Protein backbone atom coordinates (compact mmCIF):
# COMPACT_ATOMS: atom_id res chain seq x y z
CA UNK A 1 0.00 0.00 0.00
CA UNK A 2 1.84 3.08 -1.27
CA UNK A 3 -1.27 5.27 -0.87
CA UNK A 4 -4.85 5.44 -2.12
CA UNK A 5 -4.09 8.77 -3.79
CA UNK A 6 -0.92 7.53 -5.50
CA UNK A 7 -2.53 4.36 -6.84
CA UNK A 8 -5.52 6.42 -8.01
CA UNK A 9 -3.13 8.75 -9.86
CA UNK A 10 -1.43 5.72 -11.43
CA UNK A 11 -4.85 4.38 -12.46
CA UNK A 12 -5.67 7.70 -14.13
CA UNK A 13 -2.30 7.74 -15.92
CA UNK A 14 -2.69 4.19 -17.24
CA UNK A 15 -6.28 4.93 -18.31
CA UNK A 16 -4.99 7.93 -20.27
CA UNK A 17 -2.34 5.64 -21.77
CA UNK A 18 -5.05 3.16 -22.78
CA UNK A 19 -7.14 5.90 -24.42
CA UNK A 20 -4.12 7.27 -26.29
CA UNK A 21 -3.14 3.81 -27.53
CA UNK A 22 -6.74 3.09 -28.59
CA UNK A 23 -6.80 6.31 -30.62
CA UNK A 24 -3.42 5.40 -32.11
CA UNK A 25 -4.70 1.95 -33.07
CA UNK A 26 -7.80 3.43 -34.71
CA UNK A 27 -5.86 6.00 -36.74
CA UNK A 28 -3.27 3.36 -37.65
CA UNK A 29 -6.03 1.12 -39.00
CA UNK A 30 -7.40 4.06 -41.00
CA UNK A 31 -3.92 4.86 -42.35
CA UNK A 32 -3.42 1.18 -43.20
CA UNK A 33 -6.66 1.18 -45.18
CA UNK A 34 -5.62 4.34 -47.02
CA UNK A 35 -2.16 2.90 -47.75
CA UNK A 36 -3.73 -0.30 -49.06
CA UNK A 37 -5.97 1.79 -51.33
CA UNK A 38 -2.89 3.66 -52.56
CA UNK A 39 -1.08 0.37 -53.21
CA UNK A 40 -4.03 -0.99 -55.18
CA UNK A 41 -4.24 2.26 -57.17
CA UNK A 42 -0.52 2.14 -57.97
CA UNK A 43 -0.63 -1.57 -58.87
CA UNK A 44 -2.08 -1.29 -62.44
CA UNK A 45 0.71 1.09 -63.48
CA UNK A 46 3.34 -1.30 -62.10
CA UNK A 47 1.61 -4.24 -63.81
CA UNK A 48 1.62 -2.50 -67.19
CA UNK A 49 5.25 -1.46 -66.73
CA UNK A 50 6.20 -5.02 -65.78
CA UNK A 51 4.39 -6.47 -68.80
CA UNK A 52 6.03 -3.99 -71.18
CA UNK A 53 9.43 -4.69 -69.60
CA UNK A 54 8.86 -8.44 -69.93
CA UNK A 55 8.04 -8.06 -73.62
CA UNK A 56 11.07 -5.82 -74.18
CA UNK A 57 13.44 -8.17 -72.33
CA UNK A 58 12.10 -11.15 -74.28
CA UNK A 59 12.70 -9.14 -77.47
CA UNK A 60 16.37 -8.32 -76.79
CA UNK A 61 18.82 -11.23 -76.46
CA UNK A 62 22.62 -11.12 -76.37
CA UNK A 63 22.93 -7.39 -76.99
CA UNK A 64 25.99 -5.18 -76.54
CA UNK A 65 26.67 -5.80 -72.81
CA UNK A 66 22.87 -6.38 -72.55
CA UNK A 67 22.00 -2.71 -72.24
CA UNK A 68 23.21 -0.64 -69.31
CA UNK A 69 20.82 -1.16 -66.39
CA UNK A 70 20.07 -4.68 -67.68
CA UNK A 71 23.78 -5.56 -67.86
CA UNK A 72 24.72 -8.74 -65.99
CA UNK A 73 28.05 -7.28 -64.90
CA UNK A 74 30.33 -10.03 -63.60
CA UNK A 75 32.93 -9.70 -60.81
CA UNK A 76 30.59 -8.01 -58.35
CA UNK A 77 32.61 -5.75 -56.05
CA UNK A 78 30.21 -3.01 -54.87
CA UNK A 79 26.57 -3.42 -53.83
CA UNK A 80 24.23 -0.55 -52.96
CA UNK A 81 21.27 -1.15 -50.67
CA UNK A 82 17.99 0.77 -50.45
CA UNK A 83 16.48 0.02 -47.04
CA UNK A 84 13.12 1.60 -46.24
CA UNK A 85 12.15 2.20 -42.61
CA UNK A 86 9.31 4.06 -40.86
CA UNK A 87 9.89 7.69 -39.95
CA UNK A 88 8.60 7.25 -36.39
CA UNK A 89 8.69 4.56 -33.72
CA UNK A 90 5.91 2.68 -31.92
CA UNK A 91 5.75 0.18 -34.79
CA UNK A 92 6.80 -2.85 -32.76
CA UNK A 93 9.29 -5.37 -34.10
CA UNK A 94 9.06 -4.00 -37.66
CA UNK A 95 11.99 -1.56 -37.49
CA UNK A 96 14.08 -4.08 -35.55
CA UNK A 97 13.25 -6.82 -38.06
CA UNK B 1 24.93 -17.96 24.10
CA UNK B 2 26.34 -15.14 26.23
CA UNK B 3 28.23 -17.63 28.40
CA UNK B 4 30.19 -18.92 25.41
CA UNK B 5 30.65 -15.38 24.10
CA UNK B 6 32.00 -14.14 27.44
CA UNK B 7 34.64 -16.88 27.65
CA UNK B 8 35.99 -16.12 24.16
CA UNK B 9 34.29 -18.79 22.05
CA UNK B 10 32.85 -17.70 18.71
CA UNK B 11 29.08 -18.15 18.47
CA UNK B 12 26.88 -18.74 15.42
CA UNK B 13 23.42 -17.58 16.51
CA UNK B 14 20.37 -18.42 14.40
CA UNK B 15 17.10 -16.97 15.71
CA UNK B 16 14.17 -17.99 13.54
CA UNK B 17 11.25 -15.53 13.18
CA UNK B 18 11.99 -12.69 15.58
CA UNK B 19 8.53 -11.51 14.51
CA UNK B 20 7.13 -14.38 16.59
CA UNK B 21 8.88 -12.84 19.61
CA UNK B 22 7.26 -9.51 18.74
CA UNK B 23 3.82 -11.04 18.21
CA UNK B 24 3.99 -12.85 21.55
CA UNK B 25 4.93 -9.57 23.20
CA UNK B 26 1.99 -7.88 21.48
CA UNK B 27 -0.48 -10.51 22.69
CA UNK B 28 0.87 -10.28 26.24
CA UNK B 29 0.66 -6.48 26.17
CA UNK B 30 -2.93 -6.73 24.93
CA UNK B 31 -3.69 -9.01 27.88
CA UNK B 32 -1.74 -6.70 30.22
CA UNK B 33 -4.04 -3.74 29.58
CA UNK B 34 -1.47 -1.51 27.89
CA UNK B 35 -2.70 1.00 25.34
CA UNK B 36 -1.90 -0.30 21.83
CA UNK B 37 0.18 1.56 19.25
CA UNK B 38 -0.18 1.53 15.44
CA UNK B 39 -1.71 -1.81 14.29
CA UNK B 40 -2.45 -3.33 17.68
CA UNK B 41 1.19 -3.46 18.73
CA UNK B 42 2.57 -2.91 22.21
CA UNK B 43 3.57 0.62 23.25
CA UNK B 44 6.92 -0.81 24.40
CA UNK B 45 7.85 -2.36 21.04
CA UNK B 46 11.06 -0.38 20.57
CA UNK B 47 12.33 -1.04 24.10
CA UNK B 48 11.54 -4.76 23.86
CA UNK B 49 13.35 -4.97 20.52
CA UNK B 50 16.31 -3.14 22.04
CA UNK B 51 16.33 -5.47 25.04
CA UNK B 52 16.56 -8.57 22.88
CA UNK B 53 18.74 -7.23 20.07
CA UNK B 54 21.42 -5.40 22.08
CA UNK B 55 22.41 -8.63 23.85
CA UNK B 56 23.12 -10.17 20.43
CA UNK B 57 26.04 -7.84 19.66
CA UNK B 58 29.58 -9.18 19.49
CA UNK B 59 32.06 -7.75 21.99
CA UNK B 60 35.81 -7.65 22.53
CA UNK B 61 35.87 -10.84 24.62
CA UNK B 62 33.96 -12.94 22.08
CA UNK B 63 32.01 -12.68 18.85
CA UNK B 64 28.45 -13.69 17.94
CA UNK B 65 27.72 -14.05 14.23
CA UNK B 66 23.94 -13.65 14.28
CA UNK B 67 21.62 -14.73 11.45
CA UNK B 68 18.01 -13.90 12.30
CA UNK B 69 14.87 -14.56 10.30
CA UNK B 70 12.09 -11.96 10.42
CA UNK B 71 8.54 -12.73 9.33
CA UNK B 72 6.69 -9.95 7.50
CA UNK B 73 2.92 -9.88 8.17
CA UNK B 74 1.06 -10.18 4.89
CA UNK B 75 3.76 -8.67 2.68
CA UNK B 76 3.83 -5.30 4.46
CA UNK B 77 7.44 -4.28 5.06
CA UNK B 78 6.08 -1.12 6.74
CA UNK B 79 4.76 -3.19 9.64
CA UNK B 80 6.15 -1.90 12.97
CA UNK B 81 7.90 -5.17 13.89
CA UNK B 82 10.14 -5.58 10.80
CA UNK B 83 10.65 -1.81 10.75
CA UNK B 84 11.98 -1.94 14.31
CA UNK B 85 14.17 -4.92 13.38
CA UNK B 86 15.66 -3.13 10.35
CA UNK B 87 17.82 -0.68 12.30
CA UNK B 88 19.42 -3.38 14.49
CA UNK B 89 21.35 -5.12 11.71
CA UNK B 90 24.71 -5.08 9.97
CA UNK B 91 23.29 -6.86 6.91
CA UNK B 92 19.72 -6.90 5.61
CA UNK B 93 18.29 -9.45 3.18
CA UNK B 94 14.80 -8.92 1.76
CA UNK B 95 12.79 -11.84 0.38
CA UNK B 96 10.02 -10.90 -2.05
CA UNK B 97 6.95 -12.96 -2.90
CA UNK B 98 7.08 -11.78 -6.53
CA UNK B 99 10.56 -13.25 -6.99
CA UNK B 100 9.59 -16.51 -5.28
CA UNK B 101 6.48 -16.91 -7.46
CA UNK B 102 8.75 -16.45 -10.49
CA UNK B 103 10.60 -19.64 -9.36
CA UNK B 104 13.78 -17.73 -8.46
CA UNK B 105 13.65 -19.49 -5.11
CA UNK B 106 16.58 -17.73 -3.42
CA UNK B 107 14.17 -14.84 -3.72
CA UNK B 108 16.45 -12.12 -2.37
CA UNK B 109 15.63 -8.65 -3.68
CA UNK B 110 19.02 -7.13 -4.55
CA UNK B 111 17.68 -3.57 -4.51
CA UNK B 112 16.08 -4.03 -1.07
CA UNK B 113 19.04 -5.92 0.45
CA UNK B 114 21.97 -3.94 1.85
CA UNK B 115 25.02 -4.59 3.99
CA UNK B 116 27.38 -2.45 6.03
CA UNK B 117 30.58 -4.21 4.91
CA UNK B 118 29.73 -3.56 1.25
CA UNK B 119 32.68 -1.17 1.17
CA UNK B 120 35.69 -1.28 -1.18
CA UNK B 121 38.04 -1.13 1.82
CA UNK B 122 36.42 -4.06 3.65
CA UNK B 123 35.31 -6.49 0.95
CA UNK B 124 37.43 -5.38 -2.04
CA UNK B 125 37.39 -2.93 -4.92
CA UNK B 126 36.22 -5.43 -7.55
CA UNK B 127 33.55 -6.90 -5.27
CA UNK B 128 32.18 -3.43 -4.52
CA UNK B 129 32.28 -2.37 -8.17
CA UNK B 130 30.52 -5.55 -9.34
CA UNK B 131 27.83 -5.34 -6.66
CA UNK B 132 27.13 -1.67 -7.34
CA UNK B 133 26.96 -2.21 -11.11
CA UNK B 134 24.58 -5.15 -10.62
CA UNK B 135 22.37 -3.00 -8.39
CA UNK B 136 22.49 -0.14 -10.92
CA UNK B 137 21.46 -2.44 -13.78
CA UNK B 138 18.62 -3.88 -11.69
CA UNK B 139 17.47 -0.37 -10.73
CA UNK B 140 17.42 0.60 -14.40
CA UNK B 141 15.33 -2.50 -15.09
CA UNK B 142 12.96 -1.57 -12.25
CA UNK B 143 12.61 1.92 -13.73
CA UNK B 144 11.88 0.50 -17.21
CA UNK B 145 9.42 -2.15 -15.96
CA UNK B 146 6.47 0.15 -16.69
CA UNK B 147 7.76 0.78 -20.22
CA UNK B 148 8.25 -2.93 -20.88
CA UNK B 149 4.86 -3.88 -19.40
CA UNK B 150 2.72 -2.10 -22.01
CA UNK B 151 4.91 -0.91 -24.89
CA UNK B 152 7.24 -3.92 -24.81
CA UNK B 153 10.96 -4.34 -25.28
CA UNK B 154 11.04 -2.95 -28.82
CA UNK B 155 10.51 0.70 -27.87
CA UNK B 156 13.58 0.91 -25.63
CA UNK B 157 16.93 2.17 -26.86
CA UNK B 158 19.75 -0.23 -27.72
CA UNK B 159 21.59 0.53 -24.48
CA UNK B 160 18.33 0.17 -22.55
CA UNK B 161 17.59 -3.13 -24.32
CA UNK B 162 21.05 -4.44 -23.41
CA UNK B 163 20.63 -3.25 -19.82
CA UNK B 164 17.25 -4.98 -19.49
CA UNK B 165 18.58 -8.21 -21.00
CA UNK B 166 21.55 -8.14 -18.62
CA UNK B 167 19.19 -7.45 -15.71
CA UNK B 168 16.96 -10.41 -16.61
CA UNK B 169 20.03 -12.65 -16.88
CA UNK B 170 21.21 -11.31 -13.51
CA UNK B 171 17.82 -11.98 -11.91
CA UNK B 172 17.88 -15.55 -13.20
CA UNK B 173 21.54 -15.94 -12.22
CA UNK B 174 20.94 -15.07 -8.56
CA UNK B 175 18.91 -18.28 -8.28
CA UNK B 176 21.07 -21.07 -6.91
CA UNK B 177 20.34 -24.75 -6.17
CA UNK B 178 20.66 -25.53 -2.47
CA UNK B 179 21.80 -28.72 -0.76
CA UNK B 180 18.70 -28.70 1.47
CA UNK B 181 16.40 -27.96 -1.50
CA UNK B 182 16.99 -31.10 -3.58
CA UNK B 183 13.40 -32.22 -3.00
CA UNK B 184 11.92 -29.15 -4.73
CA UNK B 185 14.46 -28.67 -7.53
CA UNK B 186 15.88 -31.90 -8.90
CA UNK B 187 19.41 -30.49 -8.93
CA UNK B 188 22.38 -31.16 -6.63
CA UNK B 189 23.29 -28.53 -4.08
CA UNK B 190 25.79 -25.96 -5.32
CA UNK B 191 28.33 -23.98 -3.29
CA UNK B 192 29.76 -20.88 -4.96
CA UNK B 193 32.66 -19.02 -3.30
CA UNK B 194 32.52 -15.24 -3.03
CA UNK B 195 35.48 -14.83 -5.40
CA UNK B 196 33.78 -17.03 -8.00
CA UNK B 197 30.53 -15.09 -7.54
CA UNK B 198 32.33 -11.78 -8.11
CA UNK B 199 34.21 -13.09 -11.15
CA UNK B 200 31.08 -14.64 -12.67
CA UNK B 201 29.02 -11.47 -12.27
CA UNK B 202 31.90 -9.36 -13.62
CA UNK B 203 32.00 -11.62 -16.68
CA UNK B 204 28.21 -11.35 -17.04
CA UNK B 205 28.39 -7.54 -16.89
CA UNK B 206 31.39 -7.35 -19.24
CA UNK B 207 29.41 -8.79 -22.15
CA UNK B 208 30.15 -12.50 -21.95
CA UNK B 209 26.90 -14.45 -21.85
CA UNK B 210 24.97 -11.97 -24.00
CA UNK B 211 24.66 -14.64 -26.69
CA UNK B 212 23.56 -17.21 -24.08
CA UNK B 213 19.77 -17.45 -23.66
CA UNK B 214 18.29 -16.50 -20.31
CA UNK B 215 17.12 -20.00 -19.35
CA UNK B 216 20.71 -21.22 -18.98
CA UNK B 217 21.29 -18.83 -16.06
CA UNK B 218 18.50 -20.40 -13.98
CA UNK B 219 19.67 -22.49 -11.00
CA UNK B 220 23.38 -22.65 -11.80
CA UNK B 221 26.63 -22.09 -9.95
CA UNK B 222 29.29 -19.72 -11.25
CA UNK B 223 29.56 -18.58 -14.87
CA UNK B 224 31.50 -21.71 -15.84
CA UNK B 225 28.43 -23.83 -15.06
CA UNK B 226 26.32 -21.58 -17.30
CA UNK B 227 28.90 -21.88 -20.08
CA UNK B 228 29.04 -25.67 -19.69
CA UNK B 229 25.25 -25.93 -19.85
CA UNK B 230 25.11 -23.69 -22.93
CA UNK B 231 27.81 -25.74 -24.68
CA UNK B 232 25.98 -28.95 -23.76
CA UNK B 233 22.80 -27.55 -25.32
CA UNK B 234 24.78 -26.02 -28.26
Amino acid sequence: MPSSREIKRRIRSVKNVAQITRAMEMVSASKMRRAQRNVLATRPYADRMREVMANLTARVVGAARRGTLLEKRETVKSVALLVVTPDRGLCGSLVAN
Amino acid sequence: AEYFRDEGRDILLFIDNIFRFVQAGSEVSSLLGRMPSQVGYQPTLGTEMGELQERITSTKRGSITSMQAVYVPADDYTDPAPATVFSHLDATISLERSIAERAIFPAVDPLASTSRILDPNIVGEEHYRVAQEVKRVLQRYKDLKDIIAILGMEELSDEDKLTVQRARKIELFFSQPFTVAQQFTGRPGKYVPVKKTVESFARLLNGEGDHIPESFFYMQGDFDDVLAAYEASQ
